[PDB]
RNA sequence: AGCCGGUAGCGGGCGUGGAUCCCUGGAUGUCCGAAUGGGGGAACCCGGCCGGCGGGAACGCCGGUCACCGCGCGCGCGGGGGGAACCUGGGGAACUGAAACAUCUCAGUACCCAGAGGAGAGGAAAGAGAAAUCGACUCCCUGAGUAGCGGCGAGCGAAAGGGGACCAGCCUAAACCGUCCGGCUUGUCCGGGCGGGGUCGUGGGGCCCUCGGACCGAAUCCCCAGCCUAGCCGAAGCUGUUGGGAAGCAGCGCCAGAGAGGGUGAAAGCCCCGUAGGCGAAAGGUGGGGGGAUAGGUGAGGGUACCCGAGUACCCCGUGGUUCGUGGAGCCAUGGGGGAAUCUGGGCGGACCACCGCCUAAGGCUAAGUACUCCGGGUGACCGAUAGCGCACCAGUAC
RNA sequence: GAAUGCCGGCAUGAGUAACGAUAAAGAGGGUGAGAAUCCCUCUCGCCGUAAGCCCAAGGGUUCCUACGCAAUGGUCGUCAGCGUAGGGUUAGGCGGGACCUAAGGUGAAGCCGAAAGGCGUAGCCGAAGGGCAGCCGGUUAAUAUUCCGGCCCUUCCCGCAG
RNA sequence: CUCUAAGCACAACCUGCGGGAACCCGUACCGCAAACCGACACAGGUGGGCGGGUGCAAGAGCACUCAGGCGCGCGGGAGAA
């Protein structure tokens, strides 16, 4: 229940509604709403490590998303990386976003 | 920034309204604060003295009130009169105040 | 203290070397105490002497300041 | 600038200060923030003796009114330092 | 030409050798506070390093320096917190209304939070929507309580067009070219930097051939006017009488680009302060106007089919936004799933299809016209001490 | 002219209830404009596991002295915890800090959550717990393990010796 | 107190002696109360230590009393319900 790192995908805020009868269309009186409340569509986030540099990183990304980390660490064999913590690797990464 | 005086310790003025409108003297001081002038021998009050070291036996001194700048007129040291007072620009170029009737200094 | 004397002070206050103004500002501030103990005991009269050298002092230090800022 | 005549006041003017002048305990009004190490350096620069005891008070400034308006003077702080054995300090010997 | 604040008094001083006071720049600025050496029950306490002071090694004092986070090759720049309303964004009620109540209403309101700034948002069409048309955005008037939406109940409620205010348009990504750098799978390599090139919808750009060889011009910078932060000049009246007091009454005048208004012992154009009309900045702030520099801007055919913003368009599921509450439900947005193409591409014109048009998505910026009133000024068929701000008075006080 | 309306002023009840423990008073002397009520003496009564004395909290000058009596004091007042002024609180050893940790609090690393924020081993803060070196007497109107007297002890710096 | 590690072993530590050095804050007064919490100089509430003597079986009970402190901030009369 949190943001991604890639694509800065966030909880949303949707509405539940409730409803009964028959459509219009299929012959009926028409749908009626038996309630409304409010409730949150969270990204599907997931843990996404790679090694990179001989390091460990590891991501939270929305799984549509999940290529995209990869995609990063191919675009990062250009950068001399080696030798930095972690923190700082992925700093990096997600500076080639 | 500062209350406007048409007169000043000491030139000579005279009285043109109250008690003692007409009379003529020197300006003794000058209180811009209540915007009121001390004239010699002009607006004299009675005030009552407790006895002390300062008067002993007491009873009353002889005071000069304080009258309303307004009511009084500077005179022109040269021609004599009760004037309005003007401003004049030198040289230097510093200003003066100056007769109205004649160009005279007022100082 | 006299605006002419004031004038003076400082002719003669920016000619000093940070040093001399040091060791006169100690002196002027050694003299208010000094002032400061008659005051105490009703021997002051002249008590505007007081304000007056709190202000050369000032003046003083204002000059110190001058000479080392730029 | 910091000297030793910014840390001392004015001297303690009272029956009790006066008492100690017999055995050398001297009595100033010091600068409420002044330690009392800070306190001696200053009371020997400023007359030349000799100090082997400083004892340190507070005093709270006593709370008073003009009719309408209450109010409180200022907070003080006095000294009183022990000169060496012999020695004096004249100018509050005064009286 | 007086002055040492409200504040007189004692006791003493200053000023035409220009004080007090007013404006501008500067200096000093204990401690707390974002509070930032560390701690802490704010305004207290306790330290490291360098330098100084004392007889000074212990003790203490003085000066400087030392938090964390972000970005950039230990060092630099930045950040933090506050501000009456106004603004945007992320969250988001209920009473109440529906003469009960649940969809609906109140209302995306109150409020919470985050961010901005003198404004903010928005803004150069993947627009409008029928005009064979218009041409960024914002804001007012009108369109119009229309079209519509709605337990078709209570209620909710647009847009195009027209009149106006203001006016302005730009920078990149990709192709291709060059250069620095590193990778290991050795080069016609892949990649990351920087530079050049390029910016469009009559489609535009790259590359390849032929021909063609100074006008514009900033929203940046510099100078200046103008303005703001103290100020200054400013026409004309005397005598009598009543009265404590003339400005009243009487007599004889006078000014007026000034007879607004406040004062003065009462009711004054001409006594005072002003008013009409004019004058004024060394310094700091501003400067949208005037001038100047600079960045930046600029050809036509033919060929080629290299490029034109991806988990994106698009389709389906769940929602929100719109006047639209599931309705024939498009459009814009998007939490989940599936998942393209590069102009013979793609989105839109209210399901859908065809025909006919419009437009160029998935990068960024952009004055002015608009909002507010902590603050200064001007004006009231605004109040006049139970009124007017809670406070005309030492009030966010006493309590 | 009414809203048990609002703000203020002043009435009525009324010279009434009451004057806050039923431990209790009397006289003499003094002071002063004034005295049942202040000071002094003598007598009487009450507390005494307190109604005496010393610490901590809390209160914050109420302490001592001089001069006062408009108001405060349930009467009176010459008195006062009241008005004005002046004076008074002294530490290496007592208490707290320059020491330690407890619940808890905060919090590098790290985790979580629309935002605000929620957590979190180490560490840090946190005491009436651990730890740490002063006892008796005298002095002031008012301070005292603090000043003074006597006899003792602690840490830190430097030096000397082993 | 002890053990060692980097280190250092001209240092460092322990013991004895000497000289020097030793900062900041509290301290007044009330404190079972007329000074604290109860709008009051309010018969209420408030943690710790000291708390003498005699007698009653003991005791911090109870009566009296020491030291010390008080007679409680309206009084004088009368002698009904
Ligand atoms: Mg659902
Ligand atoms: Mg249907
Ligand atoms: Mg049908
Ligand atoms: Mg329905
Ligand atoms: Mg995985
Ligand atoms: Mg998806
Ligand atoms: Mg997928
Ligand atoms: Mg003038
Ligand atoms: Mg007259
Ligand atoms: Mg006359
Ligand atoms: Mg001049
Ligand atoms: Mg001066
Ligand atoms: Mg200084
Ligand atoms: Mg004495
Ligand atoms: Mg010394
Ligand atoms: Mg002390
Ligand atoms: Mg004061
Ligand atoms: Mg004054
Ligand atoms: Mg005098
Ligand atoms: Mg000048
Ligand atoms: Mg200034
Ligand atoms: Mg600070
Ligand atoms: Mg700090
Ligand atoms: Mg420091
Ligand atoms: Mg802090
Ligand atoms: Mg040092
Ligand atoms: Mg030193
Ligand atoms: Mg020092
Ligand atoms: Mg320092
Ligand atoms: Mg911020
Ligand atoms: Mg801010
Ligand atoms: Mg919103
Ligand atoms: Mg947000
Ligand atoms: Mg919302
Ligand atoms: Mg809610
Ligand atoms: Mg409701
Ligand atoms: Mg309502
Ligand atoms: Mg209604
Ligand atoms: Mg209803
Ligand atoms: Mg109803
Ligand atoms: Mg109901
Ligand atoms: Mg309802
Ligand atoms: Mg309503
Ligand atoms: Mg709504
Ligand atoms: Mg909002
Ligand atoms: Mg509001
Ligand atoms: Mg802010
Ligand atoms: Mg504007
Ligand atoms: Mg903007
Ligand atoms: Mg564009
Ligand atoms: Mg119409
Ligand atoms: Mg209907
Ligand atoms: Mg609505
Ligand atoms: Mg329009
Ligand atoms: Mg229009
Ligand atoms: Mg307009
Ligand atoms: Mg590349
Ligand atoms: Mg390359
Ligand atoms: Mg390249
Ligand atoms: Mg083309
Ligand atoms: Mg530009
Ligand atoms: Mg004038
Ligand atoms: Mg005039
Ligand atoms: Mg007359
Ligand atoms: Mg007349
Ligand atoms: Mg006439
Ligand atoms: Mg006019
Ligand atoms: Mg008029
Ligand atoms: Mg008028
Ligand atoms: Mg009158
Ligand atoms: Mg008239
Ligand atoms: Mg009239
Ligand atoms: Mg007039
Ligand atoms: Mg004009
Ligand atoms: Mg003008
Ligand atoms: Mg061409
Ligand atoms: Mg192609
Ligand atoms: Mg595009
Ligand atoms: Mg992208
Ligand atoms: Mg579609
Ligand atoms: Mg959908
Ligand atoms: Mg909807
Ligand atoms: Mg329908
Ligand atoms: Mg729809
Ligand atoms: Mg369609
Ligand atoms: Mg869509
Ligand atoms: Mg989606
Ligand atoms: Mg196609
Ligand atoms: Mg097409
Ligand atoms: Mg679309
Ligand atoms: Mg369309
Ligand atoms: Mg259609
Ligand atoms: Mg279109
Ligand atoms: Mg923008
Ligand atoms: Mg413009
Ligand atoms: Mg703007
Ligand atoms: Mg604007
Ligand atoms: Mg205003
Ligand atoms: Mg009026
Ligand atoms: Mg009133
Ligand atoms: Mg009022
Ligand atoms: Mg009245
Ligand atoms: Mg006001
Ligand atoms: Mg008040
Ligand atoms: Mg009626
Ligand atoms: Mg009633
Ligand atoms: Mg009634
Ligand atoms: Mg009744
Ligand atoms: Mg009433
Ligand atoms: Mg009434
Ligand atoms: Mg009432
Ligand atoms: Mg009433
Ligand atoms: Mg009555
Ligand atoms: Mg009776
Ligand atoms: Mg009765
Ligand atoms: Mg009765
Ligand atoms: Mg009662
Ligand atoms: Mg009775
Ligand atoms: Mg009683
Ligand atoms: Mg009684
Ligand atoms: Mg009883
Ligand atoms: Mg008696
Ligand atoms: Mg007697
Ligand atoms: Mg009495
Ligand atoms: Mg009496
Ligand atoms: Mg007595
Ligand atoms: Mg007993
Ligand atoms: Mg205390
Ligand atoms: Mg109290
Ligand atoms: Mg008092
Ligand atoms: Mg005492
Ligand atoms: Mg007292
Ligand atoms: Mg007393
Ligand atoms: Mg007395
Ligand atoms: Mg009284
Ligand atoms: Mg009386
Ligand atoms: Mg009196
Ligand atoms: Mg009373
Ligand atoms: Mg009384
Ligand atoms: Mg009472
Ligand atoms: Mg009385
Ligand atoms: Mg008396
Ligand atoms: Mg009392
Ligand atoms: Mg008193
Ligand atoms: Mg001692
Ligand atoms: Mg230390
Ligand atoms: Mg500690
Ligand atoms: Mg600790
Ligand atoms: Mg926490
Ligand atoms: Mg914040
Ligand atoms: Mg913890
Ligand atoms: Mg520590
Ligand atoms: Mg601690
Ligand atoms: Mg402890
Ligand atoms: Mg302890
Ligand atoms: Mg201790
Ligand atoms: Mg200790
Ligand atoms: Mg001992
Ligand atoms: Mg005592
Ligand atoms: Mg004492
Ligand atoms: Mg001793
Ligand atoms: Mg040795
Ligand atoms: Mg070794
Ligand atoms: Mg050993
Ligand atoms: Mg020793
Ligand atoms: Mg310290
Ligand atoms: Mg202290
Ligand atoms: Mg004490
Ligand atoms: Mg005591
Ligand atoms: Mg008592
Ligand atoms: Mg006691
Ligand atoms: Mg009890
Ligand atoms: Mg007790
Ligand atoms: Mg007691
Ligand atoms: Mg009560
Ligand atoms: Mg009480
Ligand atoms: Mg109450
Ligand atoms: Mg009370
Ligand atoms: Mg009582
Ligand atoms: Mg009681
Ligand atoms: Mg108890
Ligand atoms: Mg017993
Ligand atoms: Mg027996
Ligand atoms: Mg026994
Ligand atoms: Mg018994
Ligand atoms: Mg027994
Ligand atoms: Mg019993
Ligand atoms: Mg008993
Ligand atoms: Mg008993
Ligand atoms: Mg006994
Ligand atoms: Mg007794
Ligand atoms: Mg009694
Ligand atoms: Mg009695
Ligand atoms: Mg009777
Ligand atoms: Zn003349």
């Amino acid at each position: 229940s949190k943001v991604c790192e890639i694509s800065g995908k966030r909880p949303i805020v949707a509405n539940s509604i409730q409803r009964r009868g028959k459509a219009k269309r299929e012959g009926g009186v028409g749908k009626k709403t038996t309630g409304i409340s409010k409730r949150r569509q969270y990204p599907n986030l997931q843990k996404v490590r790679v090694r990179v540099a001989g390091q460990e990183i590891t991501f939270r990304v929305a799984a549509s998303h999940i290529p995209k980390v990869y995609e990063l660490v191919e675009r990062a064999k250009g950068l001399k990386l080696e030798g930095l913590s972690p923190k700082e690797i992925k700093k990096e990464l997600l500076k080639l976003l | 920034m500062r209350v406007k005086m048409h007169v000043k310790k000491g030139d000579t003025v005279l009285v043109a309204s109250g008690k003692y409108k007409g009379r003529v003297g020197k300006v003794k001081e000058v209180l811009p604060k209540k915007y009121a002038v001390i004239v010699e021998g002009v607006n004299i009050v009675k005030k009552a003295v407790r006895v002390s070291p300062k008067y002993p036996q007491g009873g009353f001194i002889e005071k000069e009130a304080p009258l309303h700048a307004s009511k009084v007129r500077p005179i022109c040291p040269a021609c004599g009169k009760p004037t309005r007072v003007r401003k004049k620009f030198l040289e230097n170029g510093k200003k003066i105040r100056v007769c109205a009737k004649c160009g005279g200094a007022l100082d | 203290m006299k605006l002419s004397e004031v004038r003076k002070q400082l002719e003669e206050a920016r000619k000093l070397s940070p040093v001399e103004l040091e060791k006169l500002v100690r002196e002027k501030k050694r003299e208010l105490m000094e002032l400061r103990f008659q005051a105490s005991i009703g021997q002051l009269s002249q008590n505007h002497k007081i304000r007056d050298l709190k202000r050369q002092i000032a003046r003083l230090l204002t000059v110190l300041n001058e000479k080392r800022r730029q | 600038m910091k000297t030793a005549y910014d840390v001392i006041l004015a001297p303690v003017l009272s029956e009790k200060a006066y008492a100690g002048f017999a055995e050398g305990k001297y009595t100033f009004w010091v600068h409420p923030k002044a330690t009392k190490t800070e306190i001696k350096n200053a009371v020997e620069t400023a007359f030349k003796v000799k100090v082997v005891k400083v004892n340190t008070l507070h005093v709270r400034g006593k709370k008073k009114r003009l009719g309408r308006y209450l109010g409180k003077r200022p907070d003080r702080k006095k000294a009183i330092v022990q000169v060496a054995p012999g020695q004096k300090i004249e100018a509050l010997e005064g009286l």
